[PDB]
């Protein structure tokens, strides 16, 4: 059940914001699939299943953003103006990166569908796949997972900035500090992505290839950064 | 007296009140012996001195005092003998003689704290 | 969070009948943290703005501990500045309160002084011998730090297997935190001849004889 | 109320895990219902109401999914990232099959629709019925029907994994022991359906004739199954 047992969970009790929020998640990975248009021929309902894999790939994503939440008002169950402020902000990124997900994860899956060898379908459908609409896919989802992410840390500060009149013990103080560390190191990445992509260097597709391999290097990065604060 | 032997990680305060229930019914005081080292100065003592009037420890160790002849033979009537399980009576038995009555089954348990260790080895 | 912010408060509270912070101004032990929250310049500007608090009928003249604790406990008093020690006088009274970082000022957060309660055994004494064995085997032990820290508590004890049962506790993260802050007197002689020219310093200050600029000069000397 | 009395229900409280599931479950009866377009005329009116015995035959199906998770829910009470990550993936299953759902209840009611003789529509609407159309429809539905029993399957072996930190009984294993029997059991039949599809063995109809025989033959193949088990 429990992440840490030295944590003692305040929001153990569902909340209206916990049961709002739910909806909010439930409808993203449902409308995400169901948005879909209904396989009236078998020719429809083949192509349907196609689709499987671009949900899986963000539906996954989606359960994270929801498993990162339900932990953070399982952890400190807040229901404050910032807190609902924030949460609301967290939803309304997730739902506004909804369809566009569902479409990058058809967009990458045709990709990938061709290096292994299973498809060999066209990319024409997706558009022009030019330097500015590839840079501008590196700094639009980046944005939205800078945010997701800088909204947990946010909320988590916001934990901090109250651990005194939630009663938060020395134990529940360090993961609360640290929870922030890590979705700002989670947050991290896709700035530095973002930021590149934005700046531009080479003025071509070696700016969109070294964007991408920074969530490829996701892990051995997060520890680059955190070598870097205990180093000094 | 009836005085029982039984080792002291077991139950004898609660075996007992079992025995402060006896002589109330009866009036034979029921002293209950918790001593160290029980399964081997059981067949030292009670085959010179007295010893205790009924023993308690694992199944085990009863088929050496059957066979050096330090137990009664036990004879349990049918009504009672169906009361517990059959198995049960196959393990206190040595040459076709009841030479215990069975308690309860043992076997060691891993212990675990689950504040320090949710999912242990 | 900040000292600065405590007159506006103050103004908000005394409008509905009640105080802001009453604590013991007698002891330069609890003036200290804003004294020396900045550092001189740094006492003279932590200095002057407690003698506003007062200047202003913010907080009273003869602030003592029995009517300050008596204040916060009763209920007529949001805050006040006291040690583990007077938490067990709170739970007493029915009242929900909460334990946090003292106050910041000019940015620098308050550094109070952090006392590490000690027990000595006096020269002039033939059962020498025989406080010694009370203080290892009796008190400095798991079961005889309870006995006393059931009753009054101590803070962060010096004891190594307490170190689980002081991190559970929410209050000691809000000491230690102001610890942290804060710093350990100096055990040194002069502390008595210092800590009587701050008592009678802050005393002059708050009752309106000496000007915050002669104290320093007298209280340096 | 209860299925079993010796049982002790641990997540009779309802969770975030329980509110979000029961949230995807009703979008998968209403949005399937609900997905249709809006009777505009009299003639669209009557068309919406052939419609509801598809959705009555689906509707059906979906209860069935959310009563045997309300259960296991009901009886461990689990929220743990195994429990979790399985949930989602039961979810994930049911959400991609909702149309397809759909779609299959539409064709099987106009299929049976001509068998009583109470309608008489062409089936030319839902495509072409070829052997490979027909062999694809027995391994696409098989697939999500073994795949939601192999969860539930798996999600009462996290139960069992769990049985000393949850506190079962010995009552409690038995069923939590005999719960993945009797999901496992339920996930063989289209297995097999799918597996003996797959070989295509007569290389026509006869293997979607035989395959489509199983699950009406679910009883009397569950206890041909469970009687070489006892039998040894
Ligand atoms: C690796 C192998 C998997 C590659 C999957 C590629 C997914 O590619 C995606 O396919 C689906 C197939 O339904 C197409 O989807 C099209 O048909 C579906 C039918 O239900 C409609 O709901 C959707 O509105 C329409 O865009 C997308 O336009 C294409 O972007
Ligand atoms: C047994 C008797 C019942 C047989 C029912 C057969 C259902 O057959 C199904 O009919 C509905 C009638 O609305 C058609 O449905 C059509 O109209 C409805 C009108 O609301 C639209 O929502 C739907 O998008 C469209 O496909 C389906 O294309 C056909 O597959
Ligand atoms: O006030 C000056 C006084 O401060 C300190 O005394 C504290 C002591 O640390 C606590 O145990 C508590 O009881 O309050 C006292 C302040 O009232 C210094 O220890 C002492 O030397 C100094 O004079
Ligand atoms: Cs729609």
């Amino acid at each position: 059940v429990g992440l840490n047992p030295n944590f003692s969970f305040r929001g153990k009790q569902q909340t209206r914001i916990e049961t709002f929020s739910d909806a909010v998640f439930a409808l993203a990975i449902t409308l995400l699939v169901l948005s879909s248009t209904i396989p009236e021929t078998f020719e429809d309902l083949w192509a349907s299943m196609r689709d499987v894999i671009p949900f899986a790939i963000c539906v996954a994503l989606i359960i994270v953003i929801w498993y990162q939440h339900y932990i953070f008002f399982l952890k400190y169950g807040l229901q404050d103006k910032v807190t609902i402020l924030l949460n609301t902000i967290l939803l309304f990124v997730l739902l506004v990166y909804v369809y566009p997900l569902k479409f990058l994860a058809r967009f990458l899956s045709e990709i990938y569908g061709g290096i292994f060898g299973i498809i060999e379908t066209d990319l024409s459908r997706f558009g022009e796949y030019s330097h500015q609409n590839l840079k501008l896919l590196m700094v639009n989802y980046g944005l939205g997972a800078f945010a997701i992410f800088l909204v947990f840390s946010l909320m988590y500060w916001r934990a901090y900035k109250m651990k005194s009149l939630l009663d938060l013990n020395s134990y529940e103080i360090f993961d609360t500090k640290s929870s922030i560390i890590a979705n700002l190191l989670m947050c991290s990445v896709p700035l530095l992505s973002l930021i590149i992509t934005l700046i531009d260097p080479w003025g071509n597709f070696r700016t969109t290839i070294l964007s991408g391999f920074l969530y490829f290097l996701y892990v051995p990065i997060m520890i680059v950064f955190g070598r870097i604060t205990s180093k000094k | 007296k009836l005085v029982i032997w039984i080792n002291g990680d077991k139950g004898y305060n609660g075996l007992a009140e079992v025995g402060k229930k006896f002589e109330k019914d009866t009036g034979i005081k029921v002293t209950v012996e918790h001593p160290d080292k029980l399964e081997e100065k059981f067949p030292q003592v009670a085959a010179t001195g007295d010893g205790p009037d009924i023993i308690f420890w694992a199944h085990d160790r009863f088929g050496g005092y059957a066979q050096s002849g330090l137990l009664a033979e036990i004879t349990p009537d049918k009504a009672f003998q169906d009361k517990l399980y059959p198995f049960t009576w196959d393990a206190v038995r040595y040459n076709g003689k009841l030479i215990a009555y069975p308690i309860a089954v043992e076997a060691l348990s891993l212990i675990y704290n689950k504040d320090l260790l949710p999912n242990p080895p | 969070k900040t000292w600065e912010e405590i007159p506006a408060l103050d103004k908000e509270l005394k409008a509905k009948g009640k105080s802001a912070l009453m604590f013991n101004l007698q002891e330069p032990y609890f003036t200290w943290p804003l004294i020396a929250a900045d550092g001189n310049a740094g006492a003279k500007a932590g200095l002057t703005f407690l003698v506003d608090l007062i200047k202003n009928k913010h907080m009273n003249a003869d602030t003592d501990y029995s009517i300050a604790e008596a204040a916060f406990n009763k209920g007529e008093t949001a805050m006040t500045i006291n040690g583990p020690w007077a938490w067990s006088n709170i739970d007493t009274s029915k009242v929900n309160y909460g334990v946090t970082v003292l106050p910041t000022f000019k940015g620098q957060p308050s550094k109070p002084f952090v006392g590490v309660l000690s027990a000595g055994i006096n020269a002039a004494s033939p059962n020498k011998e025989l406080a010694k064995e009370f203080l290892e085997n009796y008190l400095l032990t798991d079961e005889g730090l309870e006995a006393v820290n059931k009753d009054k508590p101590l803070g962060a004890v010096a004891l190594k297997s307490y170190e689980e049962e002081l991190a559970k506790d929410p209050r000691i993260a809000a000491t230690m935190e102001n610890a942290q802050k804060g710093e350990i007197m100096p055990n040194i002689p002069q502390m008595s001849a210092f800590w009587y020219a701050v008592r009678t310093a802050v005393i002059n200050a708050a009752s309106g004889r000496q000007t915050v600029d002669e104290a320093l000069k007298d209280a340096q000397t």
